This record gives C-alpha cells, structure tokens and sequence, in this order.
C-alpha cells in the first residue's frame, strides 16, 4: 500500500510502501538529512502509531536540533505528559567510539520491534546513516584479527548488514515503515556498503551530487531511484504510465546531453528540441521547496498531493504547458503554481525601475 | 496613386508591432548602398561617377569623362549632366574614356541607367575586353549559327541572339587598331 | 533473439534494478502455462534458488507463484540475507541437487540461481574467515571452480540415462554495467548464452531491457521454435541495421529514405519486442506478432502504439491458426498464405 | 572500468581534432568566398537606387525565399532566418495575400515545413555544392517567375564581417503590377528616365525586374554562403572549446581512476601476502 | 577509522547550553583538494562532519577574484538565521542577484547575442563580484560590510563600470558619516530612520569612476 | 617520431646526416601538427597542403625492408 | 566488434600476425596483397572516426 | 588482388558477405539483381481465389 | 640528498652564507625512499608510495630554510610521473615549493 | 586563420609590445661565453623593473 509523502519526485517515480524499507542513498552533502527530516515532518504526523529515530554516527548538533524541534512540535512532551509522546530517540552519534556506533542501530531496532511485536502497532523507524553501522564494524573488524575484504571492509559485511536489516520488517502482528539514510563513501555507488544495502530496500531514493549542483532540490536522481511500487497493478495504470513517460523523456535527454555539450542545441532535430525542452521542464518540476528547508531558503515549503503531481506531470508530458518557460517550474508545488509563477515572472518582466521618490526614506516624517 | 506607403522606415515601425520584440529589424538593401539617384550633386563638372558592374566583377567604379554605350537603337555617348535614361544595351563595346586612354569593354548585353544625379550604372552579365577574344571561333560560329534553324521559336530567338552577338563581335574585332 | 534449449546454461547478467528476476519469474510462470498442455514426459519442473535476498522478497514470490499456480511445479530454495554465509554458499548446490532429481529420472528441470554474485560474497566470507588468502578483489582462487562446478551440472542427458535435462539460469549483478568484473567474467565464460540487460535501455521504455548486441546464445537457432527460426532470423538482422543508423542519426545529419526505412522498421521491432511484467506469451502468439512485424503488416501504424497494436493482432486473428502453428511447429505455405490472408482482416489502430 | 574512460578520452580527442579541422577549413572557405561576395555586392546598388527599397508593399501575391544552407553545422543560422521568415510573413501580410514560401538550401525545407507547411511550395537545394553562378540564380529566378506574384521577398544573411551576419529582406516588385504603382508620386519618379529600349516601358521593366531578381538572388546566396562559412568557423570553435573542457574533465577523472587502480591492486597484493606471512 | 579521527575531533566544537556556561567553540577545518576533486575520501568525510563548506575555486582565484569563494557551492545553513540582521537584510537580495549572475553567465558561453535585459544583471553581477573581493590581512567590521553591500545591491554604484568599484567602496566607507556605522552596530538592524540616512548619505559621496 | 627521443641527441650523429635531419624533424613535426587533417583533400587549405604533401613525402621515405640495413 | 558487425570468422585483420608473412617465405605476390589489404583496412579504420 | 586493384569496383558490397571465392561474389551480385527484380509478384495472387 | 644538504648546512651554519642547493630530481629522492621503505617491509600507502612520504620529504625540505646565520635555497628539478600533478609525489613536493620555473621547448 | 593584418590597431600594439617583451626576457649568460662568444650580462633587480 502506498505511502504518500508530499514529495513530487518520490510520489511519482519511486513511490514508498506503507510497510516498506526505504533507503535514501547520498553522497556527503546532497541532502539526505534534509530529506529524512522532511519525511519526518510530512509522514510522522499523518501516521498514527509510534515513531523511532535512531541516530547512528551523525552530528550531535542534528540530534539536538531534532530533539528541540520535536519538543516544540509536541511530538515529544516533557514532564508529566511524557506518555503522550509519539517518538523515542536513540543516539549513537559520530563522537561515540566504534563499538557504540556498531550497536546503536540494534537498540533502535529493539525499541521499534517491541512496538511492532508486543504492542502490535505500526512504527516508523528513521535511521540516519545506516552506513555508519557498517563503517563502525569495519573499524573494529581489523582489530578482531580478520583478513580484510574488498575496498577495505570486513569479510562479514553482507551478513552483518543482512542480520541487521532482516529484522526491520513488517510481520503478521505489526508494521515497521523503515526510512534509512545511506551514505555512499566517495560518491561511489559501487562501494560495497551501498552496493550491499541496495538489496535490502523496497524503495531506493538515490540522491545525486550533479543534480544538486543544478540547484534542483531534493536532489533525487530520477533514473536511479527505483521502487517495488512502480507497478501498474499497484499504483494504477495512469500513475505508472506517467512515471514511465517522465523517465523515458529524462533518459532521452541524458542520451542527448553528450552532443548537446559539444555541438550545442542548434544541431538537434525538432522533436529532439521538444524532448530537451520538456525534459528541462520536468527536471525543474521535480524540484520542490521543503517545509524544513524554509528556515534557510526563505521559500515556504509545499506539500503536493498525489493526484496533483500525477496530473501535473501528465500535463507536461502531453504538451499542455509548452508555452510556459523553464524557470516557472522551478521550486513550485503544483501545476497551478507554475502558472502563477509565470504570472509573477511575466508581470515583473516590465517592472524594473520607477521607484524614484515618495519614499519612506525622508528626513522628518 | 501610392496607396501602399512602403519603405524601410515604415517597415521598421510596422514591424515592431507584428513581430516578437526579441528579433531586431531585418536589414534592407538600401542600407548597404550609398549613392542614391534623386539626391543632389554627385557630378562636379566634367567627370561623373560610372559604376560599370557585372554579377561576378566590378570592372570600374571610378569617374569618367564620357561613356560610349551600345544601346539597342545605336551607340550613344553619356556626357556629364546627361538626361536620365534606362537604356537597354545591345551586344557591343563600352568604352570608358578618362582622357586619352580608352578601355574597350565588349559587353554581351545588359542595361545602363543614367540617374538624375549623373551616376552611370552599366549593368551587364559578361563584359570581356577585346584582347581576350579569339577571331577564329567567331567566324565558324557565324557560319554555323546562320545554318541551323528548325521550326522551334526558342532556337530562332537563341540563334538570332547568336548571330547578332557574333556579328557585332566580328564588327568590333575586325575594326580595331 | 536469444533462444534457449533444454540443457543449456543461460546467464541473466545485468545492472542493479533491471529486468533480471523478471525474466526468471516469467520463465517459471510460463512453464505452468506449458505443463498443462503437453504430455507428462515433456513437462518442466522449476527450481528457484534465492540467495542472499530478503525474506520479504521471496515471500512476494511464493505469493506470486501460488497466485498464478506455478508453485505446483516449483521448488523454492531460499537462503536469505540473515542466513549464515555457509547456507547462502550452499543453497545453489542444495537447489541443484533437488533439480537434478528430475534430470536423472527422464524429466526436465529448470533451475534459476538468483544472484550467484551473492553466492560468491558468502563464499568469500567463509574463505576469509577460514584464513584462506585473498585474491582478486578479495575472492579465493577457487571461485571459478565455485560456479563451474555448479553450472556444469545443468546438462542434457543421453537416452541411455533417460534423456532428462536441466536448464540453468544463473543471475549475476554488475555494478555500473561493468561486465569486466571478476565474478561476472567467470560466469560469462562458463555459461553458453548471455542475456545482458541494460539500465539505459530500461528507462527508454524497452522492457525487457535486453541488449540485442551483446546477448548471445551458443546453442544458436538449432534449439528453438522452427516457426520462429524463419521469421526471427531477419529480426536479428534488421535490428543489427537499426543499431547503426540510429547512432548516426543521433547527431542529426541527414536521412536517405532508404537508410530511414531501416530506422523506421527497426523502431517498429523494438516496440514489438516489448513485453509487460507478469504475462508470458506462449510461443505461437509470439511468432505471429513477429510475423506481423517482419512482413510489413505493422507499417502505416504509428510507432507510439505498436504495443497497443498487437493486442488487436492476437485478439482479432482467430485462435484456429495458433493451434495449427503450435501443432506443426512451422508456418507451412498452407498456413503462411492463410496467415497473411487473416493479417489483413484486422483493425490496427490509426491505419 | 578504466578502459571505458580511456576510449572516451580517445573519442573526445578525435572529435576535438575533427572539429578543429572543420574550423580551419571553414575559415579558409570564408576567405575564398569573400573574393566573390564583395564583387557581387556592386550590381545590387543600381537596382536599389533605381527601384528603391519597398519591403512593406500591399501585394496580393508574394513569393518568399528563405536562403538557407545545405550542410548543417552552421550553428543557428537557418533557425535564425526561419524566425525572421515567419516574422516577415506575419508583417508584410495585410489582407489575405497568397504567399508562396520557397527555400534555397536543404536546411530550409526541414524547418519551413515545420512553420508554413501549406504555403511551402518549392525546395531548391544542392546549390553551393560546386559553386554559385549567375546562370544558376537565373534558373532559380525563372522557376520563381513560373509563379506570377506582385512581390518577391528574399530572406538571407548579409555577411558583414567574420562575426556579424545580419538577416536581410530584399524586395523585388513585379514590373507594372506593383513597381510602377509604387514609383508614381503625383506623376511618376520613373518618368524622369528616357527609356531607350526597343519595345514599351512595360517590357523594359518586365526585363529589368527579372534581372533584378536574378541579381538579388545571386548576391543573396553568395552572402548567405559566406555567412555560412563564417558561422561554421565560430560553431566549430566553441565545439573545440567544449571538447577541450570535456577532455580535461575526462583526463582528471582518468588520473583519479589510475591512482585508485594502483592502490587497490596493491592492497590486494598486501592482503594476500599478509595472510601467508 | 579516518572518519572517526576527524569526527571525534570536530564534534568537540559545540555551543554549550545555559547550565554548562553558554560557552562555544567554532571550528574551521581546512582540507586541501587535488585538482578541485571534492568527491575525494577525506574531503567527503569532513563534509559529512562539518556544518557547511567554504569552497575556494582556483579558477576564480587565478582571475583575481580573491577570496575565491564558489558562491554556488559554499553553504552555511546553521549560521543562517544566526547572522547580522542588518547584513541578513541586504545579503538575501545579494544572494539572489549573484544566483542570477551565475546563471546568465552560464547562459552566455559566448559573446555573440546580447539581450539588454540579462545584460543588466550581467553588469550588476560583475559589480557585486568586484564589490565582494577584498585584500589580505585587513578584515572589515560588519557594519562597514553591511553599508557597502547596501550601496551595491541597491543603486549608488551603477556609474562605475567594473573597474573602480574597489575605490568606490573605499570612498563609500570613508566619505559616509561615521555615526551611521555606530547606529547600525548598536541597533543591529537597519531601522527606517536608519536607511533614510543611508539613502541620504550615499548620494553625497563622490564615486571615482565617472 | 614525436615520442621517440635521444638524450645524447645531435652530439652523436653522422655529420652530413646532421645537416638534413635538422629540417627533416622540423618538417615532420609540422606535418604531425597538421596530421589527421589530410582527410579533407578537396577541402583544401593551400598552405597546410604543402606541408601535408611534404610530410607524406618524408614519412614514406623512412620505411625499410626487413634485414636490409642501409 | 567484428563479430557484432556480422562478419564471421571475427578475425581482427590488423591485430592478427604471423611469422610466415615475410616476402621471402610466401613470395611477393601473397605478401604485397596482404600488406595492401591491411593498409586499406587501417586507412578505413582512421577514416571511420571522421565518417561517423 | 582483384578487389584491391579496382577490378571489382562495380559489384555491390553485400555480394562479398559470406561467400567463398570471387566467382561466388559474381554469382551473388547477379542473384541479388535477380531477386530484387522479382519483388512485385504478391500483388494479385493467393490473397483470395486459390486453387486449393 | 642529505649529504648535499649537510654540505650546504655547513656553509649556512658555520660560514654564514646564502647557499644554493640543487637537488636534481626530487622525484628520484622520493622513488629511492619508496624503494627503501618497500625493502624494509612496510605496507605502501597511496598510489604506490611509502607510508612515510610526507615525512621523508619534510625531513629533507625543512632543513632548507633561512636561519639567523644564513640561508639555503633549493632549485629542485621536479618530475611529474604520469603527467599527473595530483600524483602523491608531486602533490607532496609542491606543498614545499615556493616557486616554479618552467623551462619549455 | 584570419591573417596578421586582420587585427585591430590596438591589438597590433599589444602584439608589437609583447613580441619585444618576450625578446627582452632573453639574456646572455656569463658561463655560456666559452661557446657562444657573446659575453654575459648580470642584471640587477631595479634595472629589470625599470626597463620592463
Ligand atoms: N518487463 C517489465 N516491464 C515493466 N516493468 C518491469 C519489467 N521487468 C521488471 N520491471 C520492473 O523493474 C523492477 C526491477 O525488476 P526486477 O525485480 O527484475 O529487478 P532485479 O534485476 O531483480 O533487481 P534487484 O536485483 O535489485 O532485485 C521491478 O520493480 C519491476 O516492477
Ligand atoms: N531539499 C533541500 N533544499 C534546499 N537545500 C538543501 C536540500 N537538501 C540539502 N540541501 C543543502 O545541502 C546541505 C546538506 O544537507 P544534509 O541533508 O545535511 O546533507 P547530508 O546529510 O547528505 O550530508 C544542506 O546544508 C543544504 O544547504
Ligand atoms: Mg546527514
Ligand atoms: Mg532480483
């Protein structure tokens, strides 16, 4: 069953499962903590059960920020109202020794597994950097007297990660929706800790560095983020067809970019220029402001419902918005807001000056 | 009488309202010419500007004192303040005089405009000078061109042009010095 | 294009999330579709070995094999990710021993080792913990013998031994499409065929994402349908031309109206080779659909809806011709003219 | 994974050498075309001072010619004059004028069909293949005079310098259909001229506008060929720039992969020798 | 454990609570990259530890733009909404104008087509880049940064081409009455009674590029 | 010829061979700079064509015939 | 690449060598034909970079 | 020697594909001229009115 | 190179002069210390070098300074191995170089 | 690609200044006079700055 997040690229191209395991693959600064905090903000309140945040090898500043903003959201209630809290925090952050970071994910799983099994209810398990589990085991593993495996890792990487990740499942008695940030070491997805984590996830959201350097946030690679829910027997034929159409347009753009970089756009065919224009449009349209990025961008964040993003991407695919420019799609919520941003961008196209005097900058008033 | 007030300065003021504002106005062939026709002056005395042209050449653009042109009625000479003229040129010899020297340019036909401001614009297709002509192919050319006349009217026209061109060429290559 | 005979090892190699188990799933679902229509002797009993996956992943597969009914002929050996490394390293041999019962008793097996790449990572774990010295990338020296010992057990036995067969489908995952990895180049040199699936073909809409240029079948056309031995020989020839004229027209230089006809028909065939997810086609509605494409009968049909055009070709052509094609195994001229006589009485979209 | 990057370095390097060759051959062909262009500009001037320059005439039939290129590595030349072609077809049209759209060059029928599919009627191509001559422009003008319009519009790129190409609209009026009507201002401006032809002034204007169309067409497709060469000279210069950028990034990437290859292949050897020692 | 080496070091740079004294420790780790590769191992290790980055590009450094701050890539979100309010007023439109300048410079890989609407922001951005660069060992107080960027993102600087904007910024700092710096420092932000005298005092300075 | 070198160089050459190799290696160096541009033959350049033809004159000179040392 | 062009046997005509390809062993008629075939194929190998 | 000198420049290039001798190339070129000149026969027979 | 640095360090310390040192091919110093570390049984670091690459280089290059007596100045020839300026031997060497003099053909 | 006299009047001034700058960077060396003949010229710093 689908889990609607309010993120356009996630709900369109790699939709999350309601009891699924979700991996956010990231490359040191591409935005998986902002994305996992937006998933907390968007999902964790609409979801009625309990929530567990396990911080494994991350910043202690981020743990303090999460604690102080879960208090003033009422998700954590201090004092005598503690029983009405919805979230428990387990923290093994990056100042801890490698033995504490290699076991704190298991403490988070135990807290979530009691709620799943004994209490019998639906849990959200947010694990920020499940990579640090693997990295801490490879730190302590050289001193256990083992022959090291590939790149520098423990020989027992896959079974350690498997024994941890096979416990974060839904059962007949309960449900754990698991969102895990997965750091990738040197922007290398063939590193064995991301490459081993990829098998354990129902929905991988792969975040790119080159997408984030185009300003497109969330920096989700639309042709590398998959899901088991992109299936026409699950999400409907219209959603499946608009997702596959968006992916085909973006793949044809990626196939064209090597000759676009050298020969320019002047050597394209006209259906190829239509492909490039629609692909730049949907590249900008997968971008979205976040309600947790509104504190450092100024733009307020937009939750986008699933039917709205389906209809918007279907309209850009059919051709209904070929008149609008590229930058009207950038960082807007709906397909209405690209029209109002073209209305705002267009109106200014004349408004540039004539603010000479009749100011508030006088000397007596 | 002039019910379409056309022109470049009207096209540039009407073109701003029917085109996108990003495109600048297209250029026109009036902006790449300098000497006009109706405008005052441009003669100053005994010389006058003679623009002897060709599609593939500019043979002269200096000033001459008299220009003999091979008009269809006959050879006329253009002096300084000549009457405005649109003369169609027969195959013949233009001679551009600039004193004692005379360049004998045999043209193959064309036009020659004398404008009101005294500018002579000879406009021919091929203009060979007389030294680079052979007198050998012109005689068998006239003999053969006075022979083949079918019932085609097109070849009658082409053969009449042939015999008048080669006959004027022999008239202007056997009468030289 | 990549035909598979009974007794052949065919590798399904590809990148991360391509159609690798989907080809393997459809081959098992299709055997249930064939076992109900053939006699008792030529029935194929499948084995799916699921090495190093989730339990959630294989619980979706037993749910799928019970829903279609393919679980009646299917063993499901599953050493999952939480299992001990000597259970994942042993599970293909355990599964191959179950499949070899059918090979050794005159019947026909089909084993699918999903992720032999994960069976080598579990074998590297045991070897490096038994202090055996590492080699390439960390693997033991014996890792070619790990898979060649297993894949040589898929055979086609003689009639003195029953005539049973075992068809293997090893699955190997590459990293960035880099087929020059260590375990990937071991199995490419073991198996007879190769089914390379690409991610950039997967996102262009081509599903199954089969790279036609790199996908080999060393048994050739000698072990395929004779009805498609004659209509798909030109299909792999017309697609070889289409690959070349689409590399040059990617620039946008020129078209020649005889080069563009190659680029026209090749785009019909790549839309013709598409297939959706959990619905295999028998053999004879395939070769009719390749007959409709390699004979020009789907020209003047727009390239966007040849996927939608061939539901009409299978629906409107009567099912009497599929029985003659299956029972003969070959388009006789008594059928070949009568096929194209009915391939004009069809309502294609657009027209 | 280090032979794909090496063959990509080889690919981008030979693309850059191909493109620098194309740039230097376009720079050479621009200079040999500048011999012919500046000589042909002379004959345009007597007809533009005799008949004037009247682009916005109220003709009820026009034949518009967009002078495009054959080869396509120009870098936005044919697209620029297709924009100018429709921005003059949306300007000079006044009342429901029949406009015949013609293209000179293969890159015109690829785009004027995309703009004006129904009014497009003729496609001249292969014209710069050997050279451009006046008999060739005369035959093209004869094929335009097979239609009988009241006006002609020629859309071409005026080669000004090696970097400046301005699009130009050059108008030729039909002789007494519209040209004499546009010259009379309470009397005439053409009746100043003593006509020295055999037959009437209608016949001398009928000959003179055919000659004006042939001259305008010859100069137009000389100017556009020179701007074609000088625009390929700048398009194959930016493409060598971007193929040097891509090559520098690929060489940095290849050296990173080379270093990483030596490190991991050495770490494998140490890890295999430390298990035995 | 080379990640742990830097992580356990940099995690000691905290802002303590009120019951621990309220003390703080700011860290500035320096990482040298090779040929601009920020996707290296130790670089991406420390990017995963620190709260932001200050990228210094060698292409901007070789062109004389010093400090060679890669404005698009450098980030400090924790220091945002913790900065000077007077500078936070002016720096928002500074950031948007520099974003537009970077994208209209990426729009022009070539000098052949001028737009005269992007040419405005292409000259305002080269104004702001010349405004931003400063010379070594002379740090500037925050009010004299605020007043200079106020004089740059608004008008008061459009007459100097690109060249004399350093001299113009020095003339802005020297010729404007030094009481307005005291008001900006003690009030912290720009009040309406303050940007009144900002628009007043900036028009009576004499800019050397005329 | 571009990658081959001799760090003794001109000090240990046959004099007289020294008198022709100084322009032979320069002319071959220019031909290597205009190399791979001789695929444009009708697309002439009239100044690089002389060095292209002379470089092709010189590279076909240096070829030899296998245990026939000169 | 020669197998993927449909040419079988997919022998690389340039990269294949023999010690019997000497003119004093197989004659000059065989040797000059083989060297000319390889020369034309290497010319097309250099020209395929600029044709494509 | 023949295909290298220009003796067989007048044959199609697919006449050389998968044939043994140059005699086979000459027999294949004219067999292709022969088959492609026999492609217009399915126009009015065995669509209907067939002789069982 | 340590022997040449001692000969220069006498002139710096005892004679009080401004000495030049010409370490010809500092890359060969790096290469030889790499071979010495390999023969002593040490595990090589990045690309192939000694683990002590920065320390064996800084042991040499930190004795070439200006003292209150005199100075030593080094004109060290630099080799770049794969024409790769990010290789650890020239990247570690360039951290000490105060100037580069490129001689070109 | 354009010609040495294609340039503007200011860029030819920079060409004539840089061509005589890069001549002035050369210098005869005192140790080279045993095989070059021309004596070597030590240049002081103030002379270099003033002349350049
Ligand atoms: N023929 C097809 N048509 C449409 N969708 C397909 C097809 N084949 C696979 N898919 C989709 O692609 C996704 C990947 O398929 P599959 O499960 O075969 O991947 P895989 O190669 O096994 O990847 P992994 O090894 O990571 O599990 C699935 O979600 C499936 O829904
Ligand atoms: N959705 C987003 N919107 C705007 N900026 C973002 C977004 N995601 C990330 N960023 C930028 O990227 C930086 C890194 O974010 P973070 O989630 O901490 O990365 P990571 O956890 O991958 O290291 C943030 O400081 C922010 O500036
Ligand atoms: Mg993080
Ligand atoms: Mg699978």
């Amino acid at each position: 069953e689908i889990l609607v997040t309010g993120i356009k690229v996630v709900d369109l191209l790699a939709p999350y499962q309601r009891g699924g395991k979700i991996g956010l693959f990231g490359g040191a600064g591409v935005g998986k903590t902002v994305l996992i905090m937006e998933l907390i903000n968007n999902v964790a309140k609409a979801h009625g059960g309990f929530s567990v945040f396990a911080g494994v090898g991350e910043r202690t500043r981020e743990g303090n920020d999460l604690y102080r903003e879960m208090i003033e959201s009422g998700v954590i209630k201090l004092g005598a109202e503690r029983g009405n809290s919805k979230c428990t925090l387990v923290y093994g952050q990056m100042n801890e020794p490698p033995g504490a970071r290699a076991r704190v994910a298991l403490t988070g799983l135990t807290v979530a597994e009691y709620f799943r099994d004994i209490e019998g209810q639906d849990v959200l398990l947010f694990v920020d950097n499940i990579f640090r589990f693997t990295q801490a085991n490879s730190e302590v593993s050289a001193l256990l007297g083992r022959i090291p495996s590939a790149v520098g890792y423990q020989p027992t990487l896959a079974t350690d990660l498997g024994g941890l990740q096979e416990r974060i499942t839904t059962t007949t008695k309960g449900s754990i929706t698991s969102v895990q940030a997965v750091y990738v070491p040197a922007d290398d997805l063939t590193d064995p800790a991301p490459a081993t984590t990829f098998a354990h996830l129902d929905a991988t959201t792969v975040l790119s560095r080159s997408i984030a350097e185009l300003g497109i946030y969330p920096a989700v690679d639309p042709l590398d983020s998959t899901s088991r829910m992109l299936n026409p027997n699950v999400i409907g034929a219209e959603h499946y067809n608009v997702a596959r159409g968006v992916q085909k347009v973006l793949q044809d753009y990626k196939n064209l970019q090597d000759i676009i970089a050298i020969l320019g756009m002047d050597e394209l065919s006209e259906e190829d220029k239509l492909t490039v224009a629609r692909a730049r449009k949907i590249q900008r349209f997968l971008s979205q402001p976040f309600q947790v990025a509104e504190v450092f961008t100024g733009t307020p964040g937009k939750y986008v419902d699933l039917a709205d993003t389906i209809s918007g991407f279907q309209g850009v695919l059919t051709g209904k918005y070929d008149d609008l420019p590229e930058m009207a799609f950038y960082m807007v919520g709906d397909i209405k807001e690209v029209k109002e941003k073209a209305d705002k961008m267009a109106k200014d196209i004349a408004s540039r000056k004539e603010a000479d005097n009749k100011k508030v900058s006088e000397e007596l008033k | 009488e002039a019910a379409a007030p056309a022109g470049p300065k009207e096209f540039t003021e009407v073109w701003n309202k029917k085109a996108p504002s990003t495109l600048i106005v297209p250029e026109f062939p009036s902006n790449y010419t300098a000497v006009k026709a109706v405008g005052e002056g441009q003669v100053h005395g005994d010389a006058f500007p003679v623009n002897f042209y060709t599609p593939h050449s500019i043979l002269s653009q200096a000033q001459k004192d008299t220009v003999v042109l091979p008009g269809v009625d006959g050879y006329f000479g253009v002096k300084a303040s000549h009457v405005p003229t649109i003369a169609q040129l027969k195959p013949g010899v233009v001679e551009l005089h600039s004193g004692a020297e005379s360049e004998k340019f045999f043209v193959s036909g064309g036009f020659a405009f004398v404008h009101p401001n005294g500018v002579t614009d000879i406009c021919v297709l091929e203009a060979a000078t007389l030294d680079q002509v052979d007198p050998a192919a012109v005689k068998s050319a006239l003999a053969a061109a006075s022979a083949a006349q079918p019932t085609d009217e097109f070849e009658q026209a082409a053969n009449r042009a042939a015999i008048e061109l080669y006959s004027a060429l022999e008239s202007a290559v056997e009468a030289k010095a | 294009l990549v035909p598979i005979g009974r007794g052949q090892r065919e590798l399904i190699i590809g990148d991360r999330q391509t159609g690798k188990t989907a080809v393997a799933i459809d081959a098992i679902i299709h055997q249930k579709n064939c076992n109900e229509q053939v006699p008792k002797a030529q029935r194929v009993y499948c084995v799916y070995v699921a090495v190093g996956q989730k339990r959630s992943t294989v619980a979706q597969l037993v749910k799928l094999f019970t829903q279609t009914g393919a679980m009646r002929y299917t063993i499901m050996v599953s050493a999952t990710a939480s299992d001990a490394a000597p259970l994942q390293f042993l599970a293909p041999y355990s599964g191959c021993a179950m499949a070899e019962y059918f090979r050794d008793t005159g019947k026909h097996g089909l084993i699918i080792y999903d992720d032999l790449s994960k069976q080598s990572v579990a074998y590297r774990q045991m070897s490096l913990l038994l202090r055996r010295p590492p080699g390439r990338e960390a693997f033991p020296g014996d890792v070619f013998y790990l898979h060649s010992r297993l894949l040589e057990r898929a055979a086609k036995l003689s009639k003195e031994l029953g005539g049973g067969s075992l068809t293997a489908f090893p699955v190997i995952e590459t990293q960035a499409g880099d087929v020059s990895a260590y375990i990937a180049t071991n199995v490419i040199s073991i198996t007879d065929g190769q089914i390379f699936l690409e991610t950039e073909l997967f996102y262009k809409g081509i599903r199954p994402a089969l790279n036609v240029g790199l996908s080999v079948s060393r048994v050739g056309s000698a072990a395929q349908f004779p009805g498609m031995k004659q209509v798909a020989g030109t299909l792999k020839l017309e697609l070889a031309q289409y690959r070349e004229v689409a590399a040059f027209a990617q620039f946008g230089s020129d078209l020649d109206a005889a080069t563009q006809y190659v680029l026209e028909r090749g785009a019909r065939l790549t839309e013709m080779l598409k297939q959706k997810q959990f619905a295999p086609i028998p053999i004879e509605r395939q070769t009719v659909a390749v007959y409709a494409a390699t004979k020009g009968f789907l020209d003047k049909v727009r390239v966007q809806d040849i996927v939608a055009a061939e539901e009409a070709v299978i629906s409107q052509v009567n099912p009497a011709v599929f029985k003659i094609l299956k029972a003969n195994g070959k388009i006789t001229p008594a059928l070949d003219a009568h096929l194209k006589a009915e391939l004009r009485k069809v309502k294609l979209p657009g027209a | 994974s280090n032979q794909a990057v090496k063959q990509r370095i080889r690919a981008i390097k030979n693309i850059g050498k191909i493109t620098k060759a194309m740039k230097m051959v376009a720079a050479s062909k621009m200079k040999n075309a500048q011999i012919a262009v500046e000589q042909s500009r002379g004959l345009v001037d007597p007809f533009v001072r005799l008949f004037g320059d009247f682009p916005a005439v109220n003709s009820n039939k026009s034949v518009v010619v967009a002078v495009t290129s054959d080869k396509g590595l120009c870098g936005g030349l044919n697209s620029n004059i297709t924009k100018y072609t429709r921005a003059t077809l949306a300007t000079t049209e006044s009342e429901g004028k029949d406009v015949v759209v013609v293209s000179i060059g293969d890159k015109g029928r690829s785009q004027l069909t995309r703009i004006e599919s129904q009014r497009y009627q003729l496609a001249i191509a292969d014209t710069y293949k050997v050279r451009v001559t006046f008999g060739q422009a005369s035959l093209i003008v004869e094929e335009l005079i097979k239609h009988n319009p009241q006006s002609y519009q020629i859309l071409f790129n005026k080669f000004r310098s090696a970097i400046s190409f301005k699009p130009t609209v050059a108008t030729i009026l039909s002789p007494d259909l519209l040209e004499k009507q546009l010259e009379d201002v309470t009397g005439n401006s053409l009746d100043a001229y003593d006509i020295e032809a055999s037959h009437e002034r209608s016949d001398v204007l009928r000959d003179l506008t055919e000659f004006h169309l042939g001259v305008t067409l010859y100069n137009a497709m000389l100017e556009n060929n020179c701007s074609e060469h000088a625009s390929r000279m700048s398009a194959m210069e930016n493409s060598t720039k971007s193929a040097g950028e891509m090559l520098g990034k690929l060489t940095l990437d290849y050296n990173r992969k080379r270093q990483a290859t030596i490190t991991t292949e050495l770490i494998e050897i140490i890890a295999g020798a430390s298990a035995l020692m």
